Order: C-alpha cells, then structure tokens, then sequence
C-alpha cells in the first residue's frame, strides 16, 4: 500500500513573509506560492476560499495580493476554473484543493469535453492534506453543542494531537475527542482514497512539521520550477523533513490509516451493488 | 438542352442541392438552389417553453454564427417585454457579435481557397486564417462564455462583465487581428479583382448578377427601427420552385414589399459604404473589406466599454402574451430576424426565425442563371451559404 | 488513416471545434488524410451523364478508417437514415461526435410541426440505428478532447479510449445523472468541476452539492463525463 | 396471503391512496391478513426485560408473503438500510410501493445538510439494493392501481403483473422519458393521455405532442407507464 | 387478419335531429349520442373538438347541447380527462377519439396509475374511424398548395372516393388525388392497426354507409345499452348495414389495407431495431 | 427504577422512539419522545429551484396532510413577494385545506379505534370514518386536482376555477358528512369522557397533563398577523433531551418567547372555543368537535364562493432577495410555519418549515411523565403525530 504517491522531493517549509505566517496557523505555503506567483507573475489569477462571518464559503478568483491575505466544510474550488479563464481571462491560473478536487482537476485535464481552453492555463496546482470533511451543519454541531463555542466566536479551527481544536476570538481554545465527530463527517469522504493530494503539482499540509511549519511534497516538474523559484527568491523557508519533528512517519500512519479505512468501504460498497469509481 | 443536378454542393454549411436547366452550349436558363436539409423544428418547440431558454436552443441552429441567434433571439423577448439593457451589456452583446464575424468571415475565405488562392500559398493562407480566427473566437469565449453556443447572451443583457485585464488582453489581439486582416485584403483583393480562378479559368463579366434589392439595418449589429416588418411576408416553395423541386425544399421564402432580397456583406457594403458592384465576385469583395470595418469597430467598443457598468436589465421578463416582439442582427452572411410571443409567466407563445440564408437562397436560385453550369457553384459559395441556419 | 465528417442533423459546431485547434489543424490533416467532408472537400464526385440529364453526386467513399459523425438522425428523412447506415457500412470505426449524435442532445427537443417539412419530427443518436465505436459528448466537445481522441486513435491508445468505448453504449444523458448516479449514492464530494463543464450554465453549486436548472440543460453529457466518483481510469494517476 | 406495509423514506401517501378504497378497504383487509404496518397495527411485539430497562420493539415479522415497500432508502441511515434488507428477507414477494420506492421519486432531489441530521443525503430506490419483484410508479399510485394490482397478486394473474414485474428492473423514470422512447422514435400519435396522467401538471400538450415542464416533474413514472406506445399488453384489448 | 375487432351489432345510422344532421356531414352518431345524453342525464360531461377560425383544435369538456353544436389533425382529447372528473365535476363522461385514443383510454382504465378516480366515470366512449392524421402544417399544405384554397375559406373536409375533399365557405369544392397527400401524413401513424376504433363503446365512421349515414359498431354492453335507448326514444334512424351501399365490404377493405400495410412498417421498424408497442 | 424503551411506537405516522425513565411502580420520572425518522431535507434542497416547485415538493413532506405545506408554502412566498391572492382564490384554498382536515381527524379517529371502540363496533365505525374520509377527498380532489398532492396550490391562489356543478356537488356531500359527524361524536364523546379504555383500564386523571401554553393562529385557515415570528426561535435536541436521546433526534425543537408549546385542535379550541380542559382526553375531545366546525366553515365557504371569481392573482413572482416571508396554516395537527426568501427571477434563496408535531414532539416528551409507561403511547397518540411532517 503506497503512503504517499509520486514526489521527487519532500520538505518541511514555511513563508519567510511573517505578516503571512501571522495570517495561516501553519507554514502558510499557498497564501506564500500565490502571492509570489502574482507579484512576479507566474501566476494570473489564483482561486481562493471567501467565507462569510459565518464560516460559509464560496470559491472566488483572486487577481490581487491582498485578495489572497484575505482568503488565508467543503469549498467548490473547480467551479470557478472555467470563470477564471473566460470573463477573468487568466492564462497562468492558480488552483488549490483538496485530494478529490486535485483528482477532479488532472480528470478535466485529461478528458477536456466540457473544458475548452482550460487544461494549458492551469500553472500550478497545489493539494492540500485531508483526512475528511464535513456538512457545514455538522460542523456547527460540533462547535456549538459539543464543545460549546458560537460559530461568530471562532477565529481559528485545526486537527491534530487526536483531537478537533476551535480557537475563540476571545481568547478560549476548546477540544473534543475525534471520535465524537465522526458521526457528522461526509459519507462520500468514505471511499477516498488519497490523503496528501497524491496527484497536485505541490501538496502541503500541517501534519509531519511543528507549529508554524508545514511538510510540502514537491510532485511535477511544474511544481519544481515554481517551488525552487520561491525559494531561490527567499520567499520560503526550508528544511529536511528528516530533521523535523514528528516527521514523515506521522503522515505515513494517518495516510495509511485513511486507505486502510475507505478501502474496507469500497469492497463493501461492491459487496452490496453500490457504485464506486472505476 | 439538358438538365443538371449538382448534389450535395460542397464547401460551404450544410445540405442543399442545385437543379439546373441548361442550354446545348451549358449556359444556364432555369436555376433552383434549395436546402434538402430535415427541419430540426426549433419555431414549434421552442413554444412552451421558458424564454431564458430561447438563446440557448436557437444558438444551436448553426456552430458557425451561433451568436447571431442568441442575440436575435434575446432582442426579440426583450422587444415582446419592453425591456431595455444596459448600455454597457449591449457593447458587450455587440462586440460578441463582431468577434463571432471576426471567426466567420476568415472561415469562408478558407472554404473558397481551392477555387481562389494557389497551392503554393495554401499553407501560409490558411495559417494566417487560422490566426484571425483564434482571435475572433477569443473574444466570444471570453465576452460570450464559450465560442460556440455562448450562455451569457440573456434577456436583459449579457450576463458576464469582464476585468479590466481581460478588456486589454482582446485590445492587444484587436491590433494583431488587424494587421492580419491587411494582410489578408492586399492578397485577396487582386484575384477576386483578376476575375480568374487559381487554375486560369476566367469568369464571365455578368457572373452571378441579379436584379433583387438588399435588406441590411446596421454596419457591425442591428436595428430594428430600419425594418417594416409587416412588409416581410414569408411564401412557400411552391411560389419559387417548380413542383417536383418545390416538395424537395426544407426552407420558406422570405419577402420584403414582394420581392426576394438579398443580404450579407455586400447589402451592408451597399447601404452603409457606398459600394455598389453587382455580381457575385463583389460578394466576395466586400466580405473581405468588412473584416478591416469589423475590428475597428471592436477596438471602438473596448475603448467605450466600462468593465464596471451594469450588464443585465433587473426589468423582469413579464410579457403580455400579444407583442410580436422583434428582434434582428447584422450576421456574418446577413440580416437575422427572430420573432416572439411572451406571456406573463415569461414562457413562449409563438416563435419565429427568418435566417439570413434563408433570404439569400432564392436569390442565388436567379444569380446562376445566365453563366455556364460550371459556375453555378461559385456563384453559391460567394454567398457564405448556412444551410442549417436557413432551415432550423 | 483515412477519416471523414459526416454531418446528420447537427449544427456543424463539432467541426467548428476540430477547427479550433487553429494552426495545428494543419498538422492533424497532415496525419491522417481526410477523404470526405461536404464542408470541406469535393469529395467524392461521381458524374452520371445521359441524354436528357447530368448528375454530379458528391457521395461517401467505401474504405473509411475513421469516421467523424456529427448530428442527429431524422427517423422521416430518407436521405439522413440512408447515410448514418452508409456511414456505419463504409468505415471501420465509427465516432458519435458530440451530443447530438452520442445521445440527441439539444434534437432531443424536436417535434415537428415546422415549415416547410412538417413531417420531420423523430431525432435519434446514431447509436440507435447502428454500432458506435467511440462517442464525444459536449455541446461541442472540446478543440482539446478532439485532439486528444484523434491522437489515441491514431497510436492505438486503447486505454485511454476506454472511457469513449464505454459511452458508445448509452445513448441518453442527463443532468439528472448527476443524481442518480453520485449525489444519491453518498460519492458527490463538492468539487464543482461539473458546474464547470456544463456548456450553458445548467449546474450551479449550492452548500457543496449541484443543482441543475433543468429547463437549461441541453442533455449534452459533458458533466457526467467529467465527474470523477463516476469514472476516474488509473492512466490519469500518471503526471509529469 | 400474509401481506405487510414497509415505510421507509416516504411520505405514506402511498398507504393513504390505499386507505382510498374507503369502506371497500374492509373487503380488502378481510382477503389478506396484515401482519405488519407500524401506522395501523402493533405487531410483532418483542419484549426484552432486564434488570436495568425494559425494551418493547415492533419488529418486521417472519414469513411475509406481500410486503408493501413505500418511501426509498437513504444509506446514511442504519436503521433504513437495515429495515430494506430485512423486508427483503422476511417476504417472498417485494412491491416497490410509489415513485420513491420505485424510482427515487421526489427524494431524487434530497442533498443533504438539513437539522438535525445533516448527515442524511442520499437516498435510492430500494432496487438499488434489493431484488423487487413488482413496481408501482406514481406519486401516489391511485387507488384502483393498487386493488388490480393485490386483485392480480392474489388471483395469480402474472398476465396483469407482468407490465408492473418488468417496471422492477428499472429504477429510474422522468418525463424526457416520453421524448425519449415516444416522441423521438416517430411513435407519439399525440392523444394526451400521459399529460393526463400527471400529478404536478408537468406536461402541456402543444400541437399535438407533449411538452415536459421539467422543473416540474417528479420523476414518478406515471406518464410512461401511461403512454400506450410504449406498453399495450394483449390483456387489455378484451373488453366487455 | 380480423377485419373490425369483437362487436355485438352493426348498422347504417343517423341522427333523427335534422338540425344536428345539418351541422354534420356524415350520419351525426357522435353529437347525436353526447346531446341524448346530456338531455336525458345519461352523461353530465362530453369531451369535444373546440377549433378555432384556423382549424387548430383544442379539447374541451362541454355540459350543454349548445356546446356540442358548435364543436360538429390531432386533437389531444384524453388530456382534459382528468379535468373532466375534477373541477368539472363529471361522473358520467362521454369521450370521444380516434382508435389511438380510445386504445390510450383502455389503457388507463386497465392501469390506472395517474388516474385516481377517473376510469368508472367513463359512461360512454365513442371512437371514429381513422386511416391517417396529419400535423397542421402538413394540412395546410394539401389544401393551400396542392388543392389551391386558403384554410380560412374552408367550411368542410372530407376523404372519401379515392380522394381527399374540400368544401370552401364560397360553394366550391375541390379535390385531389390521395397519393400526393402520404408524403404529409403523421408517420406515427404508419405503425396503427386499428381502422374501426376496436377498443371503443361504439364506433362510428362515414364509409360503408351512404351520404348523410353513418357504419355504427356497438360493441360493449354500455355502449348497446345506451344506443338501444336513443333507438328507444327515436333519437336516432337505423337500417341494416346488409341493405345500405356500398356496405360491410367497403369498411373490411379498408381495415385490411391499413393493417397489411401498418404491419410491414412494426416488422420493418423491429428489423432496424426500432421500439414498437408491445 | 428502569429504562422503558418503545420502538417504533404504533398508529400514527412515521418513525419515533420514545425513552422513558421509570420508579418501580413504573410511573415516568422523565419522558423523551423523539423522531428517529431521516431527513429528506426538503428545505435544503429548495434552494436554487423555481418559486413554483416550492408547493409541489413540500407536499410530498407527508400524504396526510399534504395540502397543509402546500397551503403554507404559497403563503410565504407570496407574503415574499407582495402578493395579494384574489378573494375566491383564497376561499378554494382554505376549502381545501378543510377538505384535508376533513379526512384527517376521521383518520386519526380510525388510528385510535384499537383502544376507544369495542370490537363488536369497529366495522361500523370504520365504515363510518371512511364514508366521511371519502368526502373530505372528494373536496380536496375537486378543488386541489388531487386528494394526495394536490397540484392547483400555487402561488397567487389556486389553479382552477370549480363549476357551479361540483359546487353543488360538494354542497350535498357536506350535508351528509355532517350528518354522519353528528353520529360520530355522539358515539365517542361519552368514550373519551369515561375515561376508560375498551379492555376496562382506567386512565389516569392528570393523564397527559402539561404546563406549556398554545399557538394557533385561526380556526380553520390562518392568519400570520396573530403570530410574532421574531419570537420563535428554533433549539436543538441538545436542549431538551439528554445527550445518548438528543443524538438520535431528528428534529429542530421550535420555542415561542423561549417556551415550548403546543399546537393543534385543542390549541385552536382553547384560542377560539373557550374549551379550557386540559390533559390527553381532551385533545381527542377538541378534534372529534372541530370536525363540526370544518364543515360548517365549508358550506359557508360554499355560499359565499363565486365559482367565476379570479383565482390566480396576476402579479408577478418577484422578490427582492430580502424579505422573509412568512406562511402559516393550521394544519390538521396544528399551526404549520413555512419561511421562504425569494429573489428578483423568482427563485429560492432560503427555505425553512416549522411543522405542527415538530412544536409537539418536545411537549409529548413531558406529557408522558407523571403516569405508568403503559399510558405513555396514549398520550403520544393524542396529539396525532405526523413525524415525516415533524421532520421532513
Ligand atoms: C477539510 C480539510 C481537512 C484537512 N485535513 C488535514 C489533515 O488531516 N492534515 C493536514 O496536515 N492538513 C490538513 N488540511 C490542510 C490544512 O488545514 C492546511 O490547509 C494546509 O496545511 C495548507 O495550509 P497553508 O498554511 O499551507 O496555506 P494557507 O496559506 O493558509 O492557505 C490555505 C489555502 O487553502 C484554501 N482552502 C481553504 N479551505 C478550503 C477548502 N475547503 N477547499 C479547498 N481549498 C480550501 C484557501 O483558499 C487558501 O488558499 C485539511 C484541510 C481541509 C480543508
Ligand atoms: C383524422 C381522421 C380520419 C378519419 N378517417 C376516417 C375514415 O377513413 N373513414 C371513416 O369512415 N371515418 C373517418 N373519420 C371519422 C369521420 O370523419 C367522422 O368523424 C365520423 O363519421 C363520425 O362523425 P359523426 O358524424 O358520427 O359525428 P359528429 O356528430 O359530426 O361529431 C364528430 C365528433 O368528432 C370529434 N372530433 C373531431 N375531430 C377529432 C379529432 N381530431 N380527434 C378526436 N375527436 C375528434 C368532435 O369533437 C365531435 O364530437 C376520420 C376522422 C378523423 C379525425
Ligand atoms: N452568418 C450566419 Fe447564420 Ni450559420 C446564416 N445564414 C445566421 O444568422
Ligand atoms: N396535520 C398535519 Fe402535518 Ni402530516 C403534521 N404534523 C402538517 O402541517
Ligand atoms: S476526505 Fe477525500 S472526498 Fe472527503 S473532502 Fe477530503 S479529499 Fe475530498
Ligand atoms: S453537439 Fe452541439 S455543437 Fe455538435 S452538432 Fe450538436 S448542437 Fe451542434
Ligand atoms: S463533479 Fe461529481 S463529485 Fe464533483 S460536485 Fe459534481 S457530481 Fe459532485
Ligand atoms: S447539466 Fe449541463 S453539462 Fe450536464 S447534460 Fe445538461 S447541459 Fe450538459
Ligand atoms: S411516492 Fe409520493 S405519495 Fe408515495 S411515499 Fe413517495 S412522496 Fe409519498
Ligand atoms: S401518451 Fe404517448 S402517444 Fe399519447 S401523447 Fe403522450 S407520449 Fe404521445
Ligand atoms: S412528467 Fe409528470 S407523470 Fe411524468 S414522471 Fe414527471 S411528474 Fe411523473
Ligand atoms: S391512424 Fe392510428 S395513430 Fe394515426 S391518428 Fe388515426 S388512430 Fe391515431
Ligand atoms: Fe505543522
Ligand atoms: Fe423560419
Ligand atoms: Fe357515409
Ligand atoms: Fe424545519
């Protein structure tokens, strides 16, 4: 059983920009990628997550620097990609998404029927690590009824150590058992089959690298060039994931873990004449 | 004399057939072209249904001008329902069109390349077409949302605005198209102008004339105050054709005042530029000189275009279920009349399409007549025929 | 290889598509050599001259390799059945390009009644009247997916045409196949990239999950292709 | 013959279509034994005392001859999965009662995120998981449809059934479906029957063809199952 | 090959009402049962043909005699049946069709689907005779272009002898041969192998009888109870089909014809793998 | 002490759990009476569509009392919206809503003969219920096209006008449901006064005794002026229920000024009737009454309808994308809230329901305490429970 796809390099990084760091709970690596991109234009247009002041998101072509700073439950990253090179008219587009969105993306690519002049605009796309996801009102049941926090209350919200953490605005930072959520996790989640966004031109992801840090698989010669060019800009900072705690191990556990798991729903699935992906 | 039955004619849209009655020496005497084409019906289903649906489905009477129908279509609902759209959603609406002329125009040049343009030169023609063509398409990708079959053309406007970038993006391709389109006139001009096909075949002087009026409302997109359309009257097949050929017809037979009409470039050429020439060979001219009017007009509405104007009327598409609302468009090969009923609840009564090839074939049945068979072809290329689009 | 357009009752835009390929048109027509295209060749002409009549036919020619067929049959038009069955008896690899001819797309509408054929009102996708190798969807499908279909079949890509074999049998598509075949098995995950495919903005994202406006969509089959919970072959797991 | 009234995701209009039959119901449950149906009786009551707590369950009884199966199945529930399989288990014969067992029906357009189990989005036809037997489109059938068809089941008219036994096999239905298999196969003769047979007045007939509202279809079978282009059965040609 | 279906009796008939005989050009069966019916409380609704000044047809449940006598192509008559028994109120309906329709009426009645309470409301259903149907514009065609008279202008149709028949508003009458008219004709139509309206109460056509007389079929015990009682009252002149011209003969024929030719199009269409009732 | 779990519990509709914690003469201490049914999510699944299909889907939330959602969600939609539904458009709709309710309380009647009638009785009283059910169908069927589901509900009044016929028609048909209501409350009142069921047990006198207060907005229709909207705010199961209960729980728990409260016939009695009684029996006590007062309000409708009224108001279906309407309707089992937001083309932007056993569910749940586990199905089917209503 394969961990972690295909990589050619795997690295522990984080912006070199703070007032970024400040902005991202981890390494801040796609606010830090899109914003180079478009300050030396590499990249044209970049698509982000825009939530309301209630979590609610909505997926939004951001042309600007100070877009991505303000955009740092599922989110429908590839609805805007046709927007994005239509009436935006980008060429060298950013895309980030989670594992399945990266699979919907190299699929497009692939068999292009509704997506003229797409594929060749698409000048980097960066997965970001994912174990499940949810309803936006399993969510909020979560926060509100099992930790006892208000959804406008929350500035910060992240996984780790076993458990689901919500910070306060004010201040509070509350956790549960991650087994008391889930229950509310979506059941389509349950037949995937990719936790480190196998398939992106560069994946990152807080697991792996400490506070702060983020473990970043470098994947696809167009990924490659990008990350050295950041780096050679100064715009990262980079160290050997060997050297870091908790290291590669960790994310080799949980992106078993999550095969393992999903693998024994889609044998049954075929068991009981559901359909799965072929 | 002798007849001849030239069929399915090739190299322009879809399917038609010409019949023929020649004389001992071939010069034709009675000439019938006609779409055989079947009647895929969009008038009658079209009836029912919602009318935002209405430039979705007329879009696909033809890949080549799809844009023609979307925009007569959307102006004729606009028309049943007293909606006005915003002036920054009818530049853009306007400049989809011209960008879809900018594509259409260069096609044709290519389809009539083997009759006019020498082997030699057809690699390099028709990499140059080719390059006009990927800006004119552009324009309706980004302007229209796709290049064939463009959604954001709606009632009350266009449903997109575009970004400042994406207005200087067409700008820059504006100026390459129109350094293209030069090009492309100073080599075209002089062998339409030498009256000789690319194998030494010389044509007749009174090639293709006919004596028919034209019908054109604007230069670049349309107007329908320049129409009576009470005065257009559509007959049958039977009024135009003999009866064994009549029953083969897949098209009606627009009139204006009673009379067949031409329209296309070289109506507009007639009405708007002071370019008079008769034949089919002044078809051909005045196409390729409208290309140049084409792109400056484009670069005209970039320039006037404000990317932050409102794009679509708030007017609701409440209609009164009597209107016969009217909606027309200068199309690549001609003025496009759509027609339509709404009713309160926004749905179609009636719906209605006279296409620009569908006046244009039973002038081109005359323009044959009085030149050898073996012009006969010719004479309908230099007309940019969309069989598809005449019959819908 | 020897390929050919064949235009039923389409729209002509399929052809239009394979001509946005631009400059490198020119390169494909270079691989291949294109036998029969009304819109583009006078091919194939055959003269029949008698005493009171000349008949100059463009007809199919027999030998095709590759056969491109656009457009819709029309059950009441003799000369349309007659060709989709030429077709199909003259090439060894038939291709439903595009939605009108895979699953009837926008024709699915049609229903007589209109001049000057009243008669004509019963489109069928040619998979209904004869073996399809291969079916396009989309309205039009992509420049790209045609490059990319004509490249396989040209290096014996079997593997990647295998998704395009599968849908030569299924000659009905829907955005309610959205429905039935991901959101109310528990695979839809939210990616969105169907509302992205759709050609008339039918599909619109709402709380991560599709909604198709229904009285927008043309039944071109362009977003079940793209859904990757319905098909995601392994080749596409391959990236530089 | 023991029949049961199995209630899954529906909205048990299908048994009050039954209960139609008004006082012809008494005939009705005087021919048939009902040995289980939460809404109208207590049956099979289980009891199981422990020190700590009592549980008293209605559980699905054993050896069902006819079990009436209303509403679709959603596969984020275990107590509906559950109760499909067991209906299936316990009874020799399994009607898909209504559009929502049959075909899905209005649950079709469930997508889940709605208090207090946003978890609940996707729900199926119980076909999808389970061998029926005989399908009842309609939303709900009448109740005429359901005495011919208990009438046929406990009469063994197979000959009756058999349109019903064939609509098992496909489990998803929609208005296109008189385009589909009607009006584009040159067969729709335009009586009017199937707007007729609609319950939202989702077809028009228009010059003499029907035209599907699509937003306001149900997907609920009735107008195909109407359409006598598509079936016309012998049986039905014998007339007093 | 059954020529005519199962009937009971069959005879040369007509309306006794002079009034309603001028209204029609055959017999009058139809208008003469719907107005016995109404007057007499056999029937509270009767579905009718409401044309308009073009000759475009609309159903529609008419309750008075006046009605009735204004209504004497398709013309969609199940579509209002459900209206019928609804807001109309009806519980003895009478309905009128072609063999199609009344084929699509048992159909109902059999497997009563979407039609809750509508099938023993049916108190009386008449078919008429049927060879072909044309769409409108395919009408418009024969009689404008082919027989040379504006539709507005006519007051009369008919087919009979061979020929298709015209009655302008002005006096004149025109006609043409049959062949030029098949290649208008519904081609839904071709796969019919009904010509007397089989499946009807009674059943009603103009051949076989002589001008102003009309073949009646009765064929189910509703419809020879209800015919026996306008007998009965004398709403209706009967004689023996034996001793009217041209007769039985001229009805076998025609029936026959459509259903050897409408046979070869079912084998045809099966041989192509096109669908066909079953 | 013990745990009593009930599952599912019987006669009436839908899927419920009821878990109830006991002493040792088996009194409850605390009730929970919950629905377990899943969530189709109707109010969800609305967003995006057609201000129409608003009527069409949420019928399907429940077969008994479709006409109920129907009736509320026009309401909220034209309140949206601005629209006034014209005069004898409203009197067919709350015709309808009566002919619902007509059927539904002798259903509920028929549900409960197990326990209240004598097996020697039960074949005539069923009868009798389904000669009564079989007119207020017939009424719904007429007015609504169809009894179950009923497509003429729409927004901007109802779809059809009635002849004079069927007027007269129902008119007479009323007159014997009135009839035989007499006949059936006779019989049942003195059951439901004895309070005793038909194998001889004895109820409780405080059996399904509460302290919670009563929404109902009208007798027979609905009024949404005699409701304050802003008060109600709807809780989660994690509010009333214990944690292991509160997961299980399918539906929201609806409060009005921070209260629960209960709704239905006994509610609408008490408001309207001056019928204070409290507990169980008197619920049943207050349905078997308001049978009267449906068919009397229905043949006064009746008189006072003109069957050539307008009924469809021809304004059109636009919102602003702000307002949020409110449709209320006393359903069957109580007062029926659904809320919707409506933009400028007429199609949903929010979509919520507040259904009358949804208000009830959490008020069973302390009803139940107080007497033996064996009374506590009693007491749940004294408040007719729809839970695919309470849930949808
Ligand atoms: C549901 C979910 C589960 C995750 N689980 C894990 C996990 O188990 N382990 C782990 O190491 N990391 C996980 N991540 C990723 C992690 O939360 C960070 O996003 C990751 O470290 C990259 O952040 P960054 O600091 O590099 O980027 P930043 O500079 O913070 O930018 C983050 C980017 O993510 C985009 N984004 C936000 N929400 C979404 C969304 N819903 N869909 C698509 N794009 C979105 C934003 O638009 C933004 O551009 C998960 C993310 C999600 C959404
Ligand atoms: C397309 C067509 C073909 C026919 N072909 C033949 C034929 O070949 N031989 C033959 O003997 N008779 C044929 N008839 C029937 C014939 O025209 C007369 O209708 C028949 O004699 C009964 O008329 P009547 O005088 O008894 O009734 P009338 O008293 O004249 O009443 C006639 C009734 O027919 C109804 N009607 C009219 N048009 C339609 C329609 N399109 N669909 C359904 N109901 C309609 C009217 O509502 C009216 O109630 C055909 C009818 C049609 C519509
Ligand atoms: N140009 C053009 Fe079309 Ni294909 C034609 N003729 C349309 O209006
Ligand atoms: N009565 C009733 Fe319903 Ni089935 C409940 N509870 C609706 O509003
Ligand atoms: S677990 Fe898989 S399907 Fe679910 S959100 Fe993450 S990447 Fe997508
Ligand atoms: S699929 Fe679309 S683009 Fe292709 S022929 Fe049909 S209508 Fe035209
Ligand atoms: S592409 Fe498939 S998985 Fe992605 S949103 Fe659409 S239906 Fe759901
Ligand atoms: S929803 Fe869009 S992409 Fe899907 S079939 Fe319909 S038109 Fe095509
Ligand atoms: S088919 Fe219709 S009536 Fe029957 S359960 Fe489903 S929604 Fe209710
Ligand atoms: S029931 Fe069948 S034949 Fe009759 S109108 Fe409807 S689709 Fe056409
Ligand atoms: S059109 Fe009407 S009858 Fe046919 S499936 Fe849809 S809702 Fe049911
Ligand atoms: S020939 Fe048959 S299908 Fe055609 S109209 Fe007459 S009865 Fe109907
Ligand atoms: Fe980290
Ligand atoms: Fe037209
Ligand atoms: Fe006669
Ligand atoms: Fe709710």
């Amino acid at each position: 059983m394969d961990p972690f796809g295909k990589y050619k390099t795997v690295v522990s990084a984080r912006a070199a920009d703070k007032t970024i760091l400040k902005k991202c709970q981890d390494g801040g690596i796609v606010s830090a990628a899109y914003i180079y991109g478009l300050e030396n234009g590499l990249l044209d247009g970049v698509i982000v997550a825009d939530k309301d002041d209630k979590l609610q998101t909505t997926p939004k072509v951001a042309t600007t620097v100070d877009e991505v700073l303000e955009a740092a439950t599922v989110c429908p990253t590839i609805s805007v990609i046709k927007s994005a090179v239509r009436e935006y008219g980008c060429e060298k587009l950013g895309v980030v998404g989670t594992p399945c969105q990266i699979i919907a993306t190299r699929k497009l690519m692939k068999y292009p029927i509704g997506f003229r002049h797409v594929p060749d605009k698409l000048a980097l796309i960066v997965g970001i690590f994912c174990m499940e996801n949810f309803p936006y009102n399993g969510m909020k049941t979560i926060i509100e009824e099992h930790c006892g926090i208000k959804m406008e209350d929350v500035a910060k919200t992240d996984i780790g150590k076993g458990k689901f953490w919500v910070y306060s605005k004010w201040g509070d930072v509350k956790s549960i058992k991650l087994k008391e959520t889930h229950p509310y996790e979506q059941q389509s989640c349950h037949v995937c089959m990719d936790y480190t966004a196998e398939l992106a031109d560069i994946s990152t992801g807080s697991v792996g690298s400490p506070d702060g840090w983020s473990t970043v698989f470098i994947r696809t010669a167009q990924g490659e060039e990008f990350f050295n060019k950041m780096v050679e800009a100064g715009a990262l900072e980079v160290k050997p994931i060997e050297e870091v705690k908790p290291g590669l191990g960790l994310v080799e556990k949980l992106s078993l873990t999550k095969k393992e798991k999903n693998a024994k729903e889609i044998e049954h699935r075929k068991e009981i004449g559901l359909p799965v992906p072929y | 004399g002798k007849i001849v039955e030239i069929h399915p004619t090739t190299r322009h849209e879809g399917h038609t057939k010409l019949v023929l009655k020649v004389d001992d020496e071939g010069i034709v005497e009675k000439g019938a072209y006609l779409s055989v084409t079947p009647v895929r019906g969009f008038e009658k289903f079209l009836v029912g249904k919602p009318a935002e649906f209405a430039p979705i489905a007329v879009s696909r009477f033809c890949g080549i001008c799809p844009v023609a129908h979307a925009t007569s279509a959307v102006e004729a609902i606009e028309d049943a329902c007293d909606i006005t759209p915003p002036k920054d959603g009818l530049l853009l609406r306007e400049l989809c069109g011209i960008g879809n002329k900018m594509h259409s125009h260069p096609l044709h040049q290519f389809l009539i390349s083997p009759d006019y343009v020498p082997k030699d030169d057809s690699n390099e023609f028709i990499k140059r077409v080719q390059a006009m063509r990927r800006i004119g398409q552009y324009i309706v990708d980004a302007v229209g949302g796709e290049a064939i079959h463009s959604p954001n053309i709606k009632v009350g406007g266009m449903a997109k605005q575009i970004t400042e970038s994406t207005k200087a993006k067409m700008y820059y391709k504006c100026k390459e198209y129109e350094k293209l389109a030069k090009e492309q006139l100073e080599y075209l001009i002089p062998i339409f102008e030498s009256r000789t096909l690319n194998d030494g075949t010389e044509l007749p002087e009174k090639l293709g004339y006919h004596d028919f009026g034209y019908i054109a409302t604007h230069p670049t997109y349309g107007d329908r105050t320049k129409i009576d359309q009470d005065k257009v009257v559509e007959y049958t097949p039977f009024d135009v054709y003999d009866k064994d050929v009549a029953i083969q017809s897949s098209t009606t037979v627009p009139t204006y005042n009673g009379r067949l009409m031409e329209v296309g470039p070289r109506a507009r050429f007639s009405k708007f530029f002071d370019f008079k020439e008769k034949g089919a060979m002044a078809l051909h001219i005045a196409r390729a000189y409208e290309i140049s009017v084409l792109v400056k007009r484009a670069m005209e509405i970039l320039d006037e275009l404000n990317v932050n104007g409102k794009t679509m009327s708030d007017e609701p598409i409440v209609g009164d279920g009597e209107k016969l609302g009217l909606g027309v468009h200068e199309a690549a090969r001609g003025h496009n009349t759509h027609q339509a009923v709404i009713d309160k609840d926004g749905n179609i009564v009636y719906y209605n399409a006279i296409v620009a090839t569908t006046w244009n074939i039973p002038v081109i049945s005359k323009a044959v007549e009085g030149t050898h068979y073996k012009f006969a072809e010719h004479i309908v290329r230099a007309y940019d025929p969309c069989i598809s689009c005449a019959t819908h | 290889v020897k390929i050919a357009h064949i235009h039923l009752c389409g729209c002509t835009g399929c052809l239009i598509s394979l001509a946005d390929t631009y400059e490198q048109l020119l390169d494909i027509l270079n691989s291949v050599e294109l036998v029969y295209a009304l819109t583009l060749v006078d091919e194939k002409t055959e003269i029949r001259e008698t005493d009171d009549k000349i008949l100059i036919e463009r007809e199919i020619p027999d030998d095709i390799d590759i056969a491109l067929v656009e457009g819709s049959v029309c059950l009441e038009d003799e000369h349309s059945m007659k060709d989709v069955f030429d077709a199909r008896r003259k090439s060894k690899i038939v291709v439903a390009l595009g939605a009108c001819a895979a699953t009837g797309g926008i024709t699915r509408f049609c229903r007589g009644g209109q001049m000057s054929k009243p008669v004509h009102s019963s489109f069928v996708p040619i998979g209904d009247l004869i073996k399809v190798d291969l079916a396009l969807p989309g309205c039009p499908p992509s420049p790209e997916a045609l490059v990319n279909l004509i490249t396989a079949a040209l290096n014996g890509d079997t593997e990647y045409l295998e998704i395009y074999a599968e849908l030569a049998k299924k000659t009905e598509a829907c955005g309610c196949d959205l429905l039935v075949n991901v959101i109310n098995k528990s695979l839809c995950m939210g990616c969105g990239s169907c509302a992205a495919s759709c050609p008339t903005r039918a599909i619109e994202m709402i709380d991560g999950k599709p909604n198709v406006l229904k009285e927008l969509c043309i039944k071109c089959g362009a977003c079940s292709l793209q859904c990757p919970r319905i098909r995601f072959p392994k080749l596409i797991e391959e990236i530089e």
